[PDB]
């Protein structure tokens, strides 16, 4: 089994706005086995029950998938993806900035 | 619209 | 323009938790519009778009048994690799399959599509002229050898050239206001003072479809290669997509690099400065 690391960017749906409710989405792609556990962090906590869309993979058969969830941006929240998967030793965190 | 899939 | 339909499917065997895990979808130009999940509460193709919901309902029926039926086949599939491939038993597997149809926009037949992988890796294909197969190794031309002497080729061929391009029709008119705009980028570019005496520039763009677009950063005249950053084209979620591209450039010379932004929703393409 060749496994395939998964490449992750966290970014919101709208432009960030102090205040305003908005969408956080992790795009997390380019991996291969499918099993994968995604978690979207709030100053370091599980957020609840956040949205997945259908797994699916592209030409180059290595799959993908959205988490989203809505959050309302502050000056001090943090915001964070959390991703495990067989391909990585460790989960991998990469968190939320507002001009990426 | 979807077909059968042959088996391998 | 162009446009396909397609259809990807994956299944994965889990042993000891129970009978492979089993997944369709359908895609319109990119756009998800049907699927079928066997973790459902009740499994069945399902729409995926508010317009695949206008169809008769003599359509979900019928694609929801031939689903099944391929459920059933891919769990006899993933046996029969392990078996071709000599594996050992009690670890996860995977078969995906892609076929669909690419079609110009006079109608006719650009490309057709018949595909597996087994663990994430190549296994077969129908080649362009859609009667025969290429079979990546061994155990693919043991596939390969049924499959000819099932007359497949055929079927699928006849499948890729009628079936297929006659639905994507169905498929286009039905999605008409949706499949067919364009949403053109809104752009911007910000500015940030990094170590030393350096300056990132980054050019975004934003809320455009279809997700195919070019960003570049000119310096005085021409493009750049170092010093840049490009993320992938993503998903903001609601059928819009948002890309950048940054630049690192010395403090006070900003005003030298502009950023072009190219998509074919523009009347011409952008030309942004800090
Ligand atoms: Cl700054």
């Amino acid at each position: 089994m060749i496994q395939k690391t998964p490449q992750i960017q966290v970014y919101s749906r709208h432009p960030p706005e102090n205040g305003k409710p908005n969408i956080l989405n992790c795009y997390v792609t380019q991996f291969h086995p499918p099993h994968i556990e995604i978690q979207m962090l709030k100053n370091g906590k599980k957020i609840p029950k956040v949205e997945m869309s259908d797994m699916s993979f592209s030409k180059d058969w290595s799959f993908y998938i959205l988490a989203h969830t809505e959050f309302t941006p502050t000056e001090t929240d943090t915001y964070a993806c959390r991703v495990k998967h067989d391909s990585m030793a460790e989960p991998k965190t990469v968190y939320w900035d507002r001009d990426m | 619209i979807q077909q059968s899939i042959e088996r391998i | 323009g162009s446009h396909s339909l397609r259809y990807f499917v994956t299944a994965v065997s889990r042993p000891g938790h129970g009978k492979p895990r089993y997944m369709e979808v359908g895609y319109v130009d990119d756009t998800e519009f049907v699927r079928f999940d066997s973790d459902a509460e009740n499994p069945r193709y399902e729409p995926r778009t508010p317009w695949m919901e206008q169809v008769e309902p003599e359509y979900w029926e019928g694609q929801t048994q031939i689903a099944k039926g391929n459920e059933q086949s891919s769990r006899v599939d993933l046996r029969t690799a392990l078996r071709y491939y000599n594996q050992s038993a009690g670890g996860s597997h995977t078969i995906q399959r892609m076929r669909g149809c690419e079609v110009g926009s006079d109608g006719r037949l650009l490309r057709g599509y018949q595909q597996v992988a087994y663990d994430g890796r190549d296994y077969i294909a129908l080649n362009e002229d859609l009667k025969t197969w290429t079979a990546a190794d061994m155990a693919a031309l043991i596939t390969k050898h049924k499959w000819e002497q099932a007359g497949a080729a055929e079927r699928d061929r006849a499948y890729l050239e009628g079936a297929c391009v006659e639905w994507l029709r169905r498929y286009l008119e039905l999605g008409n206001a949706t499949l067919l705009r364009t949403d053109s980028p809104k752009a911007h570019v910000t500015h940030h003072s990094r170590p030393k005496d350096k300056v990132t520039l980054r050019c975004w763009a934003l809320g455009f479809y279809p997700a195919d677009i070019t960003l570049t950063w000119q310096l005085n005249g021409e493009e750049l290669t170092q010093d840049m950053e490009l993320v992938e084209t993503r998903p903001a979620g609601d059928g819009t997509f948002q890309k950048w591209a940054s630049v690192v450039v010395p403090l006070g010379k900003e005003q030298n690099y502009t950023c072009h932004v190219y998509h074919e929703g523009l009347p011409e393409p952008l030309t942004l400065r800090w």
